[PDB]
């Protein structure tokens, strides 16, 4: 996250950070105690599964103070439309190997439904972006989370504003065009929260694209709401043999 | 009441129905009181909601 701040430890507490043989991935978001929402292209490169780790209730990296609670990753679950190397369909659904506990430090994100989400959270103007990714284009990454309010702009005027993959309608747009503030590397599959009336809820998941905080561009999010009835459906399916798992969609 | 429309006053969810219906929803977790529309926990960590926060002002 560039030129945003810290979130108080406890503030975020539905932000997952992702672990490949104890290095940092991706993050993701809590939705219930067993299942957590990524983006896709952050399992491009992995090689083996069984060394993928989730982590709730972290805040700083440098140090332990025993709200953090340590998964592993039962299955990785990415739509069939996806192709790796891209950003259109960017998107993961992880089953833990166990539940997390929720505590005042670890709650769930509400996925929300697909009418409401389309209806009136799309139409909230800011949401907040978190992660512990670089705090500046070619810098290094943060050792405690951070948090940005970022403004959401109809893809019409994202385009117009703009000055490179298409936005499709399951992506959207957000973030400052002024190269100040967005989303960066070490923050995909994070979460992108919205508020309305004294509760949050999922509406984005940090993608990719070109450079970050990049003057005359936008930070691209997947458009979480065309994937919740797959999400839902998924939820409520067995596990399967093998880790990874291609699903259709829709 | 309509559910494009300012959400039909739900706090939540909302669904329209045959006629001049609606009827609001809650997320589990929830319970939806007897002003139709309104959302209260049922729960200690229900989803959305940020512990330290709802402590700070509880
Ligand atoms: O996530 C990324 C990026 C990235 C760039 C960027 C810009 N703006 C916002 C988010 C962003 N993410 C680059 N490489 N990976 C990656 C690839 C393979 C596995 C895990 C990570
Ligand atoms: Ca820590
Ligand atoms: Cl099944
Ligand atoms: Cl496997």
């Amino acid at each position: 996250i560039v030129g945003g701040k810290v979130c108080p430890k406890g503030e975020c507490p539905w932000q997952v950070l992702l672990l490949v043989n104890g290095a940092q991935l991706c993050g993701g978001t809590l939705i219930n105690t067993i299942w957590v929402v990524s983006a896709a292209h952050c399992f491009d490169k992995i090689k083996n599964w069984r060394n993928l780790i989730a982590v709730l209730g972290e805040h700083d990296l440098s140090e332990h103070d025993g709200d953090e609670q340590s998964r592993r990753v039962a299955q990785v679950i990415i739509p069939s439309t996806y192709v790796p190397g891209t950003t259109n369909h960017d998107i993961a659904l992880l089953r833990l190997h166990q539940p997390v506990v929720l505590t005042d430090h670890v709650v769930p994100l509400c996925l929300p439904e697909r009418t409401f989400s389309e209806r009136t959270l799309a139409f909230v103007r800011f949401s907040l972006v978190s992660g512990w990714g670089q705090l500046l284009d070619r810098g290094a990454t943060a050792l405690e989370l951070m948090v940005l309010n970022v403004p959401r702009l109809m893809t019409q005027d994202c385009l117009q504003q703009s000055r490179s993959p298409n936005i499709t309608e399951y992506m959207f747009c957000a973030g400052y065009s002024d190269g100040s503030k967005d989303s960066c590397k070490g923050d995909s599959g994070g979460p992108h929260a919205t508020h309305y009336r004294g509760t949050w809820y999922l509406t984005g998941i940090v993608s990719w694209g070109q450079g970050c905080a990049t003057v005359g561009h936008f930070g691209v999010y997947t458009r979480v709401s065309q994937y919740i009835e797959w999400l839902q459906k998924l939820m409520r399916s067995e596990p399967r043999p093998g880790v990874l798992l291609r699903a259709p969609f829709p | 009441l309509i559910c494009v429309n300012e959400n039909g006053g739900c706090e939540q969810y909302c669904s329209d129905h045959t006629g001049t219906k609606r009827s609001c929803r809650c997320h589990e977790g929830y319970s939806l009181l007897a002003d139709g529309v309104s959302c209260t926990p049922t729960v200690e960590y229900p989803c959305g909601k940020i512990p330290i926060l709802e402590k700070r002002n509880a």
